[PDB]
């Protein structure tokens, strides 16, 4: 009855558009299972421009690749929220959308109605909150471990990379916090760490810095590139001027007054500059190896350059907006505006300053600080594609020990959270039911349902997922009745079981909580939705 | 996002292949679809119906209200409504009668069937309604039956059956038309009472001859058949009378031919000399026997000679040429002779008998008048019709035969059994069933009661067409059915009916003064007809459609 | 025309028809077009 | 010639009517699975490409091109419903779908004239508004727990009937909030702010008094955590004026040119001096702030916002109590924020957010919603508008009327008494109205599953033993009263549902012809 | 349910004209009064006759009601009725097919 | 490596493969799902001809309609052929394909090998024939019972 | 059986999106597909070596035997030749000797 509201508006109902999200689920989950685990399969997106791009995160893969298919519009867009705030599982949000879909869709054509196949698994995901509060163990972050951090670390980089650059890249992201810490205010950001495009080295050479790493190189040759001590005086304004607000012009009478114009102009530089040359000596006068560093966000007059070559003074211009914020927790100085106000103490301090020119650029080098409260990592690479896959690996990694110290609770990983689910999910007695037999079928779909995770490890690595888990009940069963307390994960090395504890596998708690949560509304509103409506003007 | 998935999994079928279900108000489509040819045939039904004109790819054009002849030339794409077309068109063959009746009634159990469906009826459900209310319809109507034919013909009997069957198709003057096809009938009549013989008529016996120009008024009944020919020799009065002795032949005439390689064979100039003569010799001595019998007329079934047609003209012998089949059978049925393929003698008992044959100008043409007379009574009488338009004398033709199918419904039943009229015989079922609905328990009460409520279309069919409001005129009927039947009988008040035009409310008392009546046998099988009409369209859950 | 198409015999746009004082004018021109060239 | 140039063909007759009744019902027919608590979900799809899934009759309706223009008029019926209350909109086509159903076989069949039609709707509109008041009972408008109740009537049809026990307080203390004493409480939507925050989980929610705002400080010294904030709200930039005059300045001697740039900064400077003068904890400016005029609020402990929403200045200036004053030199102690309280800028990868909370009765609150994913949360924000939305009628009436099958068919039973005793003309269309009030009450069981032939028969037989308060279950589809279960909606619901659907039959019957090609 | 597309069934092939509405049997009776137009000059021993030009360019005056029908094609349904008539009182009588 | 063999060819292979087997022969029995069964739907068949189908039997569907998916064509062929022989069970082995493909394919997604599922099909077969010794009823003709031939024949 | 099920993935994604992966090709077969540019420069390895004319959509001709050089004005559809295009290129940038080693 819609070909009559308008010609060109096209609908599938009822079981029309049902074959429609657990086909473009599935469809969707297929090329994604296998970039699931650390022996998961290499993306290369190659767009028209020919740019190449290797990520194992569905978070590129699906930005990149536009989806025609609305069902899968659902999918991207909640396995995108997914890595906004936990930066990390969009893979596995994906594969548990399309899992819960085919599960369900099984019991339809049985004759059973969405709508208590929705209520089933409300009430089991409640369920796996309140498990959730129990299979989580608190750790104790006030030791500041390496050793705890190191394994935590590196079970994010091993899905990313090989174990060569993993045992590389996996004290550098455990370096990426290191002296940001508060105990009280609780307060832990993660851009006050900059990520660095450059091609040096080799992307298994790269190292962590202690200190801000800037990409601007002195401007003029007499400027000293290696400097002892230097004090870095913040300055947002611009010492060359692009315009002015008011519209005015010179008009001079005789030639004598042009050369006298042209020296108006010369007296507000001079005056910027009169107040900064006297706060360098104004510390001592005729002290070697102390240098004075100016880093400014705008732009610097190529003519100002000889005042500073004459005093020995570097400078650095077009700095970025979000340096500003980190040159008061590197160097312990104060942003300053104006030239008005200055003094010894709003300088800061550095102990190495050094400028390193790789290729046609010049890249600023600042480390050996006192107490500095904030850092950097360097990312090299030996092409395009080593830059954005690092940077990829680097930004999931931060997220993932950020929860440690935001939640002391820590969950193990390698699948054996999925799997305590399932004996979990099989028999609710009379606990939460609500209804009699409507409610447990779909408690039912939703507990076969979360071991795909497990499974499609297992397929990543060339076994067999059902001889893998089938090892795993027979442990879990025995030790309940040992009175000991065992997580028994899953091994893609020999095909055997193991313990993520000791094996030294550990997920994020923000990452299965919306994982979890997020996958059941997407699944629930295409089980909901009967019908796949287009209509509109052109 | 941009584009749909545009039904995946589609290509298990050809793009051309369309899947229409129950669902998603396609049976109500259905049901609407119904409705556009429905209001097509409600104006043309009753005396007052309004014709309609269809012109077909040939260009041809028939105009008629009858909606088994309309629904012939359209042409039809919806599946279900086939289903009423063809019911339409069995109807017509069958019992020649209620055409007009299959095709409203079937279209309103479809459109009373859209309230069953939204309250929640099951097709199943809604099917056995209409069974057990149909087999208690026919029931009904056995019982309300008044009066019979008695004897086959008679003067004023005939004027009561297919009178009111002409009435609706082309009305104009009443007496006019139902005199000349009522005349027709008691000649094809075998008659022969109080010998107990099987009594026989044929449907096609009686042929209407269309021809141009003149009036109605001026049309007659004519005993014998009426052809347009023009005789080749002479043409002859035929004023010596003596009646004549007339031999039909469905060969033609002339020298027998080898059916393979015919050819002349003459060996010698002494054969070729007497091959001219002998030729001649050769039809003169098989014409010789046929003119000493005293046969002044020969009917030929296919091309004569010349040589042959020369011996015709010396003893004045008739020649009559009568193409294909079914035009020369009819021929004999008239003078009661039989046909052989000899060109000899035939058998005098084999002969026929025509007493007159006249050659006259009618339409502008000259046509043979093989009229009988009183006396040697003849079958398959021909009706010439006599009109300004041809559009008028094809519908006209289509009507007599109307009234020569009525006269096969008074053979094979017991009596003609006729009905109450002008819409009186579903009116009172409309009462009875309502009861028959109550005495029923379940929930097979919702699809009977409104098995009755589609009988309501015929009133307020007969009201609407006639320029009267049917909210004033419908409700001021009921009033005769209201009040039942009182404490002593002799009931009249089932006779009243609805009336076209005049002075309205209701009016012409009783129709028993009226005369016009119905056919029982028509309506047992046009009520048949028009439910499994619309069960069909209601037993069809899901519709599948090729190429569109 | 209410908005259907009106068309009395066919070739209806092919066929022209004369009427009125232009009628009989076209007639007469025609003549003296023939009268002039046998004139002389 | 061709004379109109616009549809110089015509349909007129009953063709028109067919028409415009066939379209009509069309509209109804797509959102008959779209009532009750069972019912399912429809997916959109704009030219844009973004995607619009929920069970709103609104949402679907004005999303959807219809060439046929008289279905168009059933378009914007919700979006009378929508505007005026906000719930109910999926009835109201419901239930105009299908009088117009209902009255179809009477021009074709009974040939009744549309305007004697017209008459009987109206005699009809009044005696149902009548039956509606009858039905309907006062309650306590000051219980918050009985207003709780009220709000999980249009919760039950949403998917966020699971969250209802924690969405009724987040909508009962919104509506709180706005509303003042003056037309009694005059809540408006615009007072209500909804702020959409992907990720996190919808049962961790709570309701904040002030407004949130994703720009991040202007200076990195600028205190995030302040104990006692102080807000000022400024239309004027902090950024240098230039006059719209076009001032050109013609510069001689050498001294000109470098006072000009002095004074540019001597008077931000000065304004900064004006500001100081009742020394604010924090500045919120909706325009661009510049470099300089930082600086000398460092001193002081400003902080400053900049490029805030011209909408968000009137809301902080309910919650602040502070005074929108454009330029400084009339800044007073009077006109400065009081009151306000726990002012901490949380730090979250995705935006900077800032909090206010409160302690010239109009107030604001901002309801963070986290869903699971963007789409979902447009889904939040929707059903929180329509709950709000059920609050409103509630406390400008004590009024409250039952529902889910009992008003519809506690309606349809007053009118089947007064049809046999009419006894004229207007018998017939005035039943049109009582067949159509069935609809709803039979949607409800076709969805559910159950049979609505037994259960509406024995159904009409229960309102004759004078209880009205007899519905249909929307899971089990019982008989059992509504009383128990507790399901309960406004009068203004009922009326305004009733009332569009007999102005909307009146205005498509009265269409006798369709023409097109005008191109005003 | 085979295709998205789900065409809605039209009850006629396509290619049928309208009717009912307001006006439709009015057009049959223009359609007879254009033809009488032309017919009606020809009328009375001072009448004038109309000249007609076939495809084949055949020549023909004709006063006539019946000789003026055959010349052209109609192809109106209802303007054919005139045609009947006119040939039908040519074919007994002879006379009054324009009248 | 097909490109190389033809200039332009379509081929589809494992799980592309697996779907085509899986989803043709799904649309095919939903189809004549609504058919099995005395309360089974009715459908009619209109060619572009103007000839009307109006028939239950499964069999009539398949030849009178086109099918593309060549998967369907050979549950076509062996529809048709069950119907030849015993005049019965036309839809009945369309609900037996297409069921047990997509009863097996939830374990092929597992990682099970085709050929193994199909061997446990022959197994499970085979005891139904066994089975079918003791499930099946002897019947004697000599009575010529007359009610017997009536409520078979009603089926 | 005249047309193919078109798969339902296809309306996932888009057309103009290819999908090459194991099992799908690749796997030794893109590697024989590069041997085309890698006897290009196995030709110019070496004193001996053959210098490779190019010409590029503007005109200008470089004719040079450095992998490198000729790699960078060619035009390639191929992405994993990129791969070895840009290994090339760090050679020229960073030590400046030894670009046709590293190809």
């Amino acid at each position: 009855s819609l070909q009559l509201l308008n010609p060109k508006a096209e609908s599938l109902r009822r079981d029309a558009a049902l074959k429609v999200n657990v086909t473009s689920a599935e469809g969707l989950q297929s090329v994604l299972e296998t970039n699931l685990g650390p022996k998961g399969t290499l993306k290369m997106l190659v767009d028209g421009a020919g740019n190449i791009k290797l990520t194992k995160d569905g978070k590129v893969l699906l930005t990149e690749m536009q989806i025609q298919s609305p069902t899968a519009v659902l999918i991207a867009r909640a396995a995108a929220a997914q890595d906004e705030i936990t930066g990390d599982g969009t893979t596995t949000v994906v594969c548990l959308v399309g899992e819960l879909l085919r599960q369900a869709h099984r019991f339809i054509q049985e004759g059973v109605h969405p709508r208590i196949i929705t209520d089933g698994f409300e009430i089991a995901r409640k369920e796996s909150m309140k498990f959730l509060d129990e299979f989580k163990i608190s750790k104790t972050n006030l030791s500041n471990d390496r050793e705890f951090l190191l394994q935590v670390a590196r079970s994010s980089l091993l899905t990313k990379v090989d174990a060569d650059l993993t045992e590389v890249l996996t004290p550098i992201v455990t370096d990426a916090v290191l002296s940001v810490y508060d105990a009280q205010a609780d307060n832990l950001d993660l851009h006050m760490v900059e990520i660095m495009q450059m091609q040096h080295l080799s992307p298994k050479d790269t190292t962590f810095i202690k200190g801000l790493v800037l990409d601007h190189g002195g401007r003029h040759p007499d400027m000293p590139t290696r400097v002892k001590n230097a004090y870095v005086l913040i300055l947002n304004v611009s010492l060359e001027y692009e315009k002015t607000e008011v519209n005015s012009g010179f008009f001079y009478s005789s030639a004598d007054q042009r050369d006298k114009l042209a020296a108006s102009e010369r007296k507000f530089v001079d005056a910027k500059l009169k107040k900064i040359i006297d706060l360098k000596n104004e510390v001592c006068g005729m002290d070697p190896d102390k240098g004075f560093v100016i880093i400014n966000q705008k732009g610097i007059d190529p003519m100002s350059l000889d005042v500073f070559a004459k005093h020995n003074i570097l400078a650095l211009r077009r700095a970025k907006r979000r340096n500003m914020e980190r040159l008061q927790l590197v160097t312990g100085g104060e942003a300053q505006n104006s030239v008005e106000d200055l003094s010894p103490q709003i300088l800061g301090f550095s102990g190495l300053v050094y400028q390193e020119t790789i290729g046609e650029e010049k890249f600023t080098y600042v480390t050996e600080n006192t107490d500095p409260k904030s850092c950097t990592i360097l990312i090299k690479g030996s092409t395009h594609y080593a830059l954005a896959q690092t940077k990829d690996a680097v930004r999931d990694g931060l997220r993932a020990v950020a929860n440690v110290l935001k939640d002391k609770n820590i969950i193990p990983g390698a699948g054996a959270f999925y799997i305590a689910l399932s004996r979990y999910l099989r028999s609710a007695n009379m606990n939460k039911l609500g209804a009699k037999g409507k409610t447990k079928t779909g408690i039912e779909a939703f507990a076969e349902a979360l071991l795909v995770i497990p499974k499609t490890l297992v397929k990543n690595s060339g076994f067999d997922p059902l001889d893998v888990l089938a090892m795993v009940e027979d442990e879990l069963d025995d030790a309940q009745d040992s009175d000991e307390t065992r997580y028994v994960g899953v091994d893609l090395n020999i095909g055997d079981s193991c313990d993520p504890t000791i094996e030294g596998i550990w997920d994020s708690y923000r990452v299965l909580r919306n994982a979890i949560t997020g996958a059941t509304g997407i699944a629930s509103n295409l089980l909901l939705c009967d019908e796949l409506l287009r209509a509109g003007r052109s | 996002s941009l584009r749909l998935p545009q039904n995946p999994n589609a290509g298990l079928f050809k793009q051309g292949y369309n899947s229409y279900s129950n669902a998603d108000g396609q049976i109500i489509k259905s049901i609407a679809a119904i409705r556009e040819l429905h209001q097509m045939c409600l104006t043309s039904m009753g005396p007052c119906g309004r014709n309609k004109i269809i012109v077909n790819h040939l260009g041809k054009i028939i105009i008629t209200n009858d909606a088994a002849t309309m629904l012939r030339e359209l042409d039809i794409v919806h599946p279900a409504v086939k289903v009423l077309v063809m019911a339409t068109e069995q109807q017509k063959i069958d019992m020649g009668d209620g055409t007009n009746l299959v095709m409203i009634l079937a279209g309103e159990l479809l459109n009373v069937s859209e309230k069953l469906i939204s309250m929640g009826l099951s097709a199943v459900e809604i099917i056995q309604g209409y069974n057990m209310a149909r087999k208690f319809t026919l029931k009904e109507l056995d019982e309300m039956v008044v009066g019979e034919i008695t004897d086959k013909n008679d003067k004023n009997e005939l004027l009561k059956m297919i009178k009111p069957v002409i009435s609706s198709k082309k009305y104009g003057s009443e007496d006019i038309l139902s005199e000349l096809v009522s005349e027709a009938v008691s000649h094809v009549l075998p008659v022969a009472q109080q010998a107990g013989e099987i009594p026989y008529f044929n449907v096609d016996s009686i042929r209407v001859v269309k021809i141009m120009g003149g009036s109605l008024s001026n049309s007659t009944v004519i005993k014998g058949m009426v052809f347009n020919r023009e005789p080749e020799g002479h043409v002859k009065s035929l004023s010596e009378d003596k009646k004549h002795k007339v031999a039909v032949f469905t060969c033609p005439l002339d020298i027998a031919n080898t059916e393979t390689k015919g050819t002349v064979l003459l060996h010698n100039a002494q054969e070729m000399l007497d091959f001219s003569k002998g030729e001649e010799k050769q039809i003169d001595a098989m014409m010789k026997e046929i003119a000493d019998m005293g046969v002044e007329c020969i009917v030929a079934g296919a091309g004569v000679g010349e040589l042959a047609l020369h011996y015709l003209n010396r003893y004045g012998i008739l020649v009559l040429k009568v193409p294909s089949k079914f035009e020369l059978r009819r021929l004999c049925r008239v003078c009661g002779a039989t046909p052989l393929p000899r060109l000899g003698a035939p058998t005098p008992e084999e002969l026929g008998l025509v007493e007159t044959v006249k050659t006259m100008e009618i339409g502008g043409d000259r046509v043979t008048v093989f009229k009988q007379e009183q006396g040697e009574i003849s079958r398959t009488s021909t009706i010439i019709l006599r009109g300004a338009t041809q559009n008028n004398l094809d519908d006209i033709e289509r009507a007599i035969d109307d009234g020569v199918a009525a006269v096969k419904g008074l053979m094979k039943p017991s009596g003609g059994k006729l009905l109450p009229g002008a819409g009186a015989t579903e009116i009172e079922l409309i009462s009875r069933i309502t009861k028959y609905g109550e005495r029923t328990p379940g929930l097979l009460q919702l699809a009977i009661k409104q098995f009755a409520v589609a009988f309501e279309v015929v009133p307020r069919t007969l009201a609407e067409t006639a320029g009267l409001d049917v909210n004033e005129v419908l409700p001021n009927l009921y009033a005769a059915h209201n009040v039942t039947e009182p404490g002593a009988v002799k009931t009249d008040h089932l006779y009243k009916g609805v009336d076209i035009d005049g002075e309205s409310d209701e009016g012409v008392k009783d129709i028993r003064e009226e005369n016009i009546y119905d056919m029982l046998a028509t309506k047992k099988f046009a009520i048949n007809v028009a439910t499994e009409a619309a069960t069909t369209v209601l037993s069809i859950d899901q519709i599948i459609m090729a190429k569109k | 025309e209410m908005g259907r198409p009106f068309i009395i015999v066919k070739d209806q746009g092919n066929k022209k028809r004369q009427h009125g004082l232009e009628a009989k004018k076209s007639h007469i021109l025609a003549a003296r077009s023939v009268a002039s060239i046998i004139k002389t | 010639v061709v004379f109109m140039n616009a549809s110089q063909e015509r349909t007129t007759g009953r063709q028109a009517q067919i028409s415009n009744i066939t379209a009509a019902k069309a509209v109804a027919d797509v959102i008959r699975t779209c009532l009750g608590p069972k019912a399912m979900l429809k997916m959109l799809l704009d030219p844009m490409g973004g995607l619009v899934l929920t069970n709103d009759g609104h949402a679907i309706l004005r999303e959807i091109d219809v060439a046929h223009p008289a279905a168009k008029s059933m378009l914007e019926l919700s979006r009378t419903q929508d505007e005026e209350v906000g719930d109910g909109t999926t009835t109201v086509i419901i239930l105009a779908g299908e009088i117009l159903a209902q009255c179809a076989p009477y021009l074709i069949e009974k040939n009744i004239h549309p305007v004697i039609i017209i008459q009987a709707l109206k005699k009809a509109l009044t005696d149902a508004l009548e039956v509606i008041k009858q039905v309907s009972k006062p309650v306590d408008v000051e219980n918050d727990a009985a207003m709780k109740k009220l709000i999980q009537a249009s919760i039950g049809t949403k998917y966020v009937i699971h969250w209802s026990e924690k969405m009724c307080e987040l909508a009962l203390d919104a509506v709180k909030t706005v509303r003042k004493d003056l037309n009694f409480e005059i809540d408006i939507k615009r007072y209500v702010r909804v702020e959409k925050i992907p990720g996190g989980d919808v049962l961790d929610s709570r309701v904040l008094k002030g407004v949130l705002l994703n720009k991040d400080v202007v200076h990195p010294k600028m205190s995030r955590h302040i104990e006692n904030p102080r807000v000022v709200l400024l239309d004027c930039p902090l950024e240098y004026k230039k006059g719209e005059s076009q001032t050109n300045i013609e510069i001689e001697k050498e001294e000109d040119w470098n006072r000009i740039l002095q004074i540019e900064e001597e008077q931000v400077q000065l304004m900064c001096e004006q500001i100081l003068a009742v020394r604010p904890t924090l500045v919120i400016t909706e325009k661009g702030v510049s470099d300089l005029a930082q600086h000398y609020l460092l001193k002081g402990g400003c902080s400053v916002l900049r490029r805030v929403k011209k909408s968000d200045n009137n809301r902080i200036a309910r919650v602040t109590g502070a005074t929108i004053v454009n330029r400084v030199e009339d800044l007073k102690e009077s006109d400065v924020g009081t009151n306000c309280g726990l002012f901490k800028v949380e730090m979250i990868g995705d935006e900077y957010f800032s909090f206010l909370d409160n302690c010239g009765l109009q107030k604001a609150c901002t309801i963070m919603l986290r869903g699971g994913s963007k789409d979902i949360l447009n889904e939040i924000d929707r059903n929180l508008q329509d709950a709000m939305a059920v609050a409103r009628n509630v406390m400008l009436s004590p009024s409250l009327s039952p529902g889910g099958g009992a008003t519809e068919m506690a309606v349809s039973v007053k009118l089947a008494e007064k049809a046999k005793q009419l006894e004229g003309i207007q018998q017939w269309p005035y039943q049109a109205v009582a067949d159509a009030m069935e609809c709803i009450p039979r949607t409800l069981i076709q969805n559910a599953g159950g049979d609505p032939i037994r259960l509406l028969s024995q159904l009409r037989a229960k309102h004759a033993q004078g209880n009205f308060t007899t519905g249909i279950d929307g899971d089990k589809g019982k008989i059992v009263d509504m009383v128990s279960y507790g399901i309960w909606e406004p009068e203004v619901i009922k009326q305004q549902s009733v009332k569009t659907a007999i102005e909307s039959a009146c205005l498509l019957l009265r269409v006798d012809d369709i023409v097109s090609g005008v191109r005003k | 349910n085979f295709g998205s597309q789900t065409p809605t069934i039209v009850v006629l092939k396509e290619g049928t004209d309208a009717s009912q509405g307001k006006g439709q049997i009015i057009s049959n009776i223009n359609a007879c009064v254009a033809v009488q137009e032309a017919l009606k000059p020809t009328l009375g021993p001072l009448g004038s006759d109309i000249l007609i030009v076939t495809s084949n360019q055949k020549t023909t005056i004709s006063n006539d009601g019946a000789t003026i029908l055959k010349l052209l094609d109609v192809v109106h349904p209802a303007a054919k009725t005139l045609v009947d008539i006119s040939r039908a009182q040519d074919a007994e009588v002879g006379d009054g097919t324009t009248s």
